[PDB]
């Protein structure tokens, strides 16, 4: 069918400076009719898409001039003006013209905001959870800019690599910072062999890791 | 103008199943209705319309006969001879220049494995701080869809929700408030979560 292109698929773009996300079609968007029917969608997590502007640069109810819609045949551009902190999410460009109705695959704005280290928080089993037999020791490092960052589990000062879970979250639209939860699995009698568990991370704000432990 | 679907749907692979659309807020016999899928690693695929007033219908080739669109004021795509690849969130929309609205998608699972309740358990600090971070462990639940909620969904400005995994062959996802020191314990937090799959609702409190 006719494919639509993204560029660039990821955008860092500091918040109050101009976005510009570019669409190509494999084929021109101009319609017998005389239109061009060229659309953009912003897709926040978790949300369906909403629209943006439809006909390459006619505004959806509501949405402020910061956005502007351009192009032509092929080529076609959104523009946010002041990119704003819950502006975050997929741009996906969509046309109408050709049969079937086809989407880009979605650019993704990420806000650049200014580093910031994370809090680390580390939580020993609870005890209806020892009672199952089984023993997962959580730690959560929230609200840190870049997203990079390396999370470590030791025990007794052994480093573990194994049974170990980690899941992040996307950029938070409110302070434009980033957390992560990482989750040592045991069982009740593994854990129970040792004293102290320290989850360490190391992050480009730091230099020397952060660490948190509880003995047990 | 509102259009609700069904939040989510699990079945069997080989089977087949149909997903509802209820229109509201406008004359249903004027939009055509499309549906549209989309698949985690986004990238949305158009599937078809039906017009509410003729029931004339236009499918995209690679679902010929996968969908088969339906109307009545809701509207109806059944799949069929599902597989893994029909994992996916399934959306209706009405798609008219200005007029463009989007239900809420159904999450459709196809999967032999069988429902499974969760197992929710506290995490509270073993102190210190301005602020102290909380948080509960949901584990081992299946299918995906669970909501974790603090004090029900009024604590909600400090709140980070971690994405679910697969451990095992079971869902494991946790959740984290930050609160001021003063207020824990003196004040008890409880996070709620809700399996709508196994009709299930348990509250943790967190106690030191
Ligand atoms: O998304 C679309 N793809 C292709 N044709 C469309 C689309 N939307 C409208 N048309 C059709 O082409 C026509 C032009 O009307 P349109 O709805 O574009 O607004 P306009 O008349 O204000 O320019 C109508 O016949 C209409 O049914
Ligand atoms: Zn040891």
């Amino acid at each position: 069918d006719v494919v639509m292109t993204q560029t660039p698929l990821s955008l860092p773009v500091s918040l109050g400076d101009q976005a510009s996300i570019s669409c190509r079609s494999s084929q021109s968007l101009v319609h017998s009719n005389g239109n061009t029917y060229l659309h953009w969608y912003l897709q926040k997590p978790g949300q369906s898409p909403k629209l943006l502007i439809y006909k390459v640069s006619n505004r959806f109810s509501g949405v402020p001039d910061r956005f502007s819609g351009s192009g032509s045949g092929t080529d076609f551009t959104l523009k946010i003006s002041r990119v704003e902190a819950e502006d975050l999410g997929v741009y996906f460009c969509s046309q109408s013209t050709h049969v079937p109705r086809t989407f880009g695959g979605g650019t993704k704005l990420e806000i650049k905001r200014a580093d910031a280290a994370p809090t680390v928080s580390i939580f020993p089993p609870s005890s209806e959870q020892l009672t199952s037999g089984g023993a997962s020791v959580v730690c959560f490092l929230n609200n840190f800019y870049p997203k990079d960052i390396n999370v470590k589990w030791k025990i007794d000062g052994k480093e573990r690599q194994n049974g170990v879970l980690n899941s992040w979250t996307d950029q938070n639209s409110k302070d434009s910072t980033y957390s992560m939860s990482s989750t040592l699995t045991l069982t009740k009698d593994e854990y129970e062999r040792h004293n102290s568990y320290t989850c360490e991370a190391t992050h480009k704000t730091s230099t020397s890791p952060i660490v948190k432990s509880f003995n047990r | 103008v509102q259009l609700q679907q069904s939040g989510a749907e699990l079945v069997k692979p080989g089977a087949s199943v149909k997903l509802s659309c209820k229109a509201s807020g406008y004359t249903f016999t004027s939009y055509w209705m499309q549906w549209v899928k989309q698949r985690p690693g986004q990238g949305l695929e158009w599937i078809g319309e039906i017009d509410p007033s003729d029931s004339y219908t236009n499918y995209n080739q690679k679902f010929k006969g996968k969908a088969t669109l339906t109307v009545d004021s809701t509207a109806y795509m059944q799949l069929s001879s599902l597989t893994s690849e029909d994992s996916a969130v399934y959306y209706c929309a009405n798609l008219r220049g200005y007029f463009d609205y989007w239900g809420q998608g159904t999450t459709l699972t196809v999967s032999s494995a069988k429902t499974t309740p969760p197992s929710v358990y506290p995490l509270a600090p073993g102190t210190t701080g301005s602020s102290v971070t909380l948080g509960c462990l949901v584990k081992g639940y299946f299918p995906e869809s669970v909501t974790v909620t603090w004090n029900s969904g009024s604590l909600s400005s400090s709140v980070h929700t971690f994405p679910a995994l697969l451990q095992s062959g079971l869902y494991t996802m946790s959740s984290s408030v930050t609160v001021p020191s003063s207020t824990w314990p003196s004040q008890t937090v409880t996070c709620s979560v809700a399996h709508p799959a196994s009709s299930t609702t348990v509250d943790k409190k967190l106690e030191p």
